[PDB]
RNA sequence: CCUUUACUAUAGCUUUACAUUGUAUUGGAUACUAACUCGCGGGCGAGGACAGUGUAUGGUGGGU
RNA sequence: AAAUGUAGGUAUAAGUAACGAUAAAGGGGGCGAGAACCCCCCUCGCCGAAAGACCAAGGUUUCCUGAUCAACGCUAAUCGGAUCAGGGUUAGUCGGGGCCUAAGGAUAAGCCGAAUGGCGAUUCCGAUGGAAGAACCGGUUAAUAUUCCGGUACUGAUACUGCGAUGUGGUGACGGAGAAGUGACAGUCCGGCCGUCUGACGGAUAGGCGGUUAAAGGGUGUAGAUGUUCGGGGUAGGCAAUCCGCCCUCAGAGUGCAACCUGACAGUACGGGAUAAAGGACGUAACCGGCUCCCAAGAAAACCCGCUAAGUGUGUUACCCGUACCGUAAACCGACACAGGUGGUUGGGUUGAGUAUACUAAGGCGCUCGAGAGAUUCGCGGUUAAGGAACUAGGCAAAAUGGUCCUGUAACUUCGGGAGAAAGGACGCCUGUCGACAGGCCGCAGAAACCAGGCCCAGGCGACUGUUUAACAAAAACACAAGGCUAUGCAAAAAAGCAAUUUGAGGUAUAUAGUCUGACAC
RNA sequence: CUACCCUUGGUCAGGUUGAAGCUGGAGGACCGAAUCGGUAAGCGUUGAAAAGCUUUCGAAUGAAC
């Protein structure tokens, strides 16, 4: 059966990459609480 | 003006459209068509604001020429073609000078024939005059709201308006919901009725016809739960109550005009 | 530092032993053909007749210690010159 | 969570008063144009102290 | 000592369930301490509109080779998509990108708003589309190949042998369905030429087997198609809309056919040779962005051509990124080497209406536990005397019908239907004669297997085709074409939003919105 | 993922019937593969699978996928 992860690195950059994340007051918000955090992965931009 | 078709089909049987019989063109101007954009009901926000819409076939629009300023200039009927943006047909002129625009095709007006626009323009059909200039009693459409504006009322297909008095600077016109209101005289108005007047004849036949002029299927309120909808809910088939829309708005007679709009002022009987 | 070192192996061997004029590189990643050509006879003194190249990610090296220890070599640019019929270079 | 002629509120709609807001004739109407509003083209039209909006206030208000 | 209490470890059920599609295996050699499973060979079996071949998405070294068998592999393993090391992806033209714009997104001037911010162009970004810059066949590696090599082409720049945009025009530029005529490739048959062999048993020096090849580009203008037809706009112009003198489609588009072609594959013989290894008959839209009909009336911008305003020859050279391998799967999405899901192209022969069905070529596979034995019982299948729905809530399931052609078809009907109604007959092979006719032959059976409607009578509901409770309900529920009522005169009513603003609609009462009824007849 | 919408692309073997205008070739027309579904039965229920398989069945030029 179809299941709920069907990949395209198009959309997945778009919806969640860098860019997208610095775009908004919001997505700045986000950043800051991984590096806080210490996480070595911030965005999926980091997995490509 | 129509055409029946045999029940050789299902779909078929109760189904009836249009001869297409006053069209003379099969294609339209280069210069005047452009592709356009489909709306499924929603706005600039990406929300649906307008439900039942969506689907159909892909249109071009075409510029029709509601302002008619090119007074003094002769023009000839060339072609009477289909439009799918609207319920009347349009016809293609060709100026005197080397300018081209589309219009209403009136009544009785067909190839050939030479029309012309302004204050010193006879008073036949196809000819757009002021209504100071047009005679008592005439069969006009394409009226101005304000002069210089541009044709707003009385344009679908089969639609007329009747001129019954002059007042000075306001002339009085009948409209067709059957109401009389008062007009200023700068404004303009084309002489004749608005053609293809067989239009209220047609019979779609099936559901599928509704989907290609892009109407999407539109549901009943007592078949919706209580949560959708104030006529909802109730075991088994039950009246709903008074009728009333999703926000609750009464649907058997109140009235929404509102109540101190300046236009009231040149209304002079109602219907509608 | 264009060129990083030649290229001895069984394929590029066999490839100079039919074309006396074809040899092949270890070029810095981010070098176009122009430049490489440049830098072939810059060096070794020759004409250049024509230049190939492709691009090698390196090989992962993933090791295990708790797990999952990821590793990589650097990437590299291969280039295949072929010089002017009737010259050659010598790696000793 | 849902319903309503359960209770209490409330968005919205609607009434009047003050502000925006002026001038004549004869208060309350009629009339005007300069506040204010809309159209054309790049001033001319059409309205007009109304309308719209702020504050206060009565009514309505399972839409919430 | 107890909270269906938490972590770690170890028990019991138990040497039990199970080892993941019933497409299948047997023998001889080999390496090796060790072989049901690994390699080679002979036989057998499965797929073959696929379980073969080529891409995209996604994966990211799984690709090839050497070493290794601890762990992983539902068994063992000398093997592996496993571990380690080495190696492997080559472009002026392919696919991208560089150019253009769609939905949408970000903005400029402006507008709105406790803040954070929300809107807002003809501007920019953004392909799943458009580009006037252009390549195809073959061969070679353990692993790449329009990329390397061979042959034959094409496209930009560059060096030596009056121009006209930022404005504004033209072009680009577009649907669905339908069949026909002409006629390649593939494929089949007939018939020569080249090479090779003489095949368990009766017959055959007459046969068996493998070949006898080809694209881009160039030419021709052939089949066939289309054309005999002074005001409306783009070129002589001023910032597209009140003029005058001037060159035409009379030729365009175009298969097939020449040439490219003294390439190539297989097999023999030894890079070279046979080898410059005839031709036919069908078949055949690849002509066709064509033709005809219809209504639901079928993107944009740039490239490329105008206009004014403002002002051939040769040589050299062609940058960047992708290119391995999997890809109806053991490598992607499903925790698994999981019976599921996954877009596009190709897809030989006989049979056939067919891309159905059956059997086979090329190619790919025998699905990573076996061996004995042949109780009960279960899963999937086969047959059955006499009876024939007596079964059961219910003929559930199964059986039965089933093809082509020729006869023949009722009530009722909205005149279309009902209808393939129902019910019947013929069907193989040989001979001759003009698919048919007659005579004859064989069998229980001639539609030969596989494939392939059961039908009829009468009621309730819903007019109809559709839609729905992803994962217990597909229906009489929903929708529907159509009918009524009510609102709405245009900054329309209505919807969204704090507002600005947007939808309605750039529509205008034969229109739009709310609501109930639901073809049709009465 | 799923519901609806917007822009831009693609796909639908073969046969049958015979409307408008002997010809013609329409249709939310018929039979039936691919494909999209999910009627009935059997099986599975520490399953091969957290919804499947086999047989059967519906639609298959359109309100299609
Ligand atoms: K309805
Ligand atoms: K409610
Ligand atoms: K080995
Ligand atoms: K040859
Ligand atoms: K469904
Ligand atoms: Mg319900
Ligand atoms: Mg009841
Ligand atoms: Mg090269
Ligand atoms: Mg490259
Ligand atoms: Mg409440
Ligand atoms: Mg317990
Ligand atoms: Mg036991
Ligand atoms: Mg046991
Ligand atoms: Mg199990
Ligand atoms: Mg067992
Ligand atoms: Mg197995
Ligand atoms: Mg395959
Ligand atoms: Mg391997
Ligand atoms: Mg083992
Ligand atoms: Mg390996
Ligand atoms: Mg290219
Ligand atoms: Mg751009
Ligand atoms: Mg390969
Ligand atoms: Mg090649
Ligand atoms: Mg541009
Ligand atoms: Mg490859
Ligand atoms: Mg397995
Ligand atoms: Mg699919
Ligand atoms: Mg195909
Ligand atoms: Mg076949
Ligand atoms: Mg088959
Ligand atoms: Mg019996
Ligand atoms: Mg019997
Ligand atoms: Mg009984
Ligand atoms: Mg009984
Ligand atoms: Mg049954
Ligand atoms: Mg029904
Ligand atoms: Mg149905
Ligand atoms: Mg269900
Ligand atoms: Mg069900
Ligand atoms: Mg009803
Ligand atoms: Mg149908
Ligand atoms: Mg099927
Ligand atoms: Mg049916
Ligand atoms: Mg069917
Ligand atoms: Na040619």
């Amino acid at each position: 059966m179809k299941r709920t992860y069907q990949p395209s690195n198009r959309k997945r950059l778009n919806k969640h990459g860098f860019r997208s994340r610095m775009a908004t007051a919001n997505g700045r918000r986000v950043l800051a609480a991984r590096r806080a955090k210490g996480r070595a992965k911030l965005t999926v931009s980091d997995e490509f | 003006g129509i055409r029946k078709l045999k029940p050789t089909t299902p779909g078929q049987r109760h189904k009836v459209i249009g001869a297409f019989d006053k069209i003379t063109a099969s294609t339209p101007e280069k210069s005047l068509v452009v592709g356009k954009k489909k709306t499924g009901g929603r706005n600039n926000t990406g929300k649906m604001t307008m439900r039942y819409i969506g689907g159909g076939h892909k249109q071009k629009y075409r510029f029709i020429d509601f302002k008619r300023t090119k007074d003094g200039i002769p023009a000839t009927v060339k072609t009477i073609e289909y439009d799918p943006n609207r319920s009347s047909r349009i016809a293609l002129l060709y100026y005197a000078d080397g300018a081209k625009a589309y219009i209403i095709a009136p009544d009785g007006l067909e190839v050939g024939h030479t029309v012309m626009s302004g204050s010193e323009a006879a008073p036949e059909v196809g000819n757009a005059l002021p209504l100071a200039n047009i005679p008592v009693g005439t069969i006009i459409h394409n009226i101005e709201l304000r002069p210089g504006q541009g044709a707003k009322m009385v344009r679908s297909a089969g639609s007329f308006a009747q001129l019954t008095s002059r007042e000075g600077t306001y002339v009085v016109i009948k409209m067709p919901s059957g109401e009389v209101r008062r007009i200023l005289s700068t404004c303009k108005a084309t002489i004749g009725s608005v053609g293809n007047s067989d239009h209220a004849l047609e019979k779609s036949g099936k559901a599928g016809r509704s989907r290609w002029l892009g109407r999407r299927p539109h549901n009943r309120g007592v078949v919706m739960n209580p949560v959708d909808h104030p006529m909802g809910g109730g075991e088994g088939r039950q009246s709903g109550g008074h009728p009333r829309s999703r926000k609750g708005l009464y649907a058997k007679g109140l009235k929404t005009r509102a109540p101190k709009k300046h236009s009231s002022k040149y209304i002079i009987e109602r219907r509608k | 530092g264009i060129i990083i070192k030649p290229i001895i192996s069984e394929k590029m061997t066999a490839v100079t032993e039919k074309m006396s004029e074809r040899y092949g590189f270890r070029v810095s990643p981010n070098a176009n053909k122009i430049e490489i050509k440049k830098a072939v006879e810059a060096m070794y003194n020759v004409k250049v007749e024509d230049v190939n190249t492709m691009r090698y990610d390196g090989k992962r090296k993933n090791r295990y210690t708790s797990g999952l220890i990821r590793g990589k070599e650097a990437s590299f640019k291969k280039a295949i010159v072929t010089l002017k019929k009737g010259e050659t270079i010598d790696f000793f």
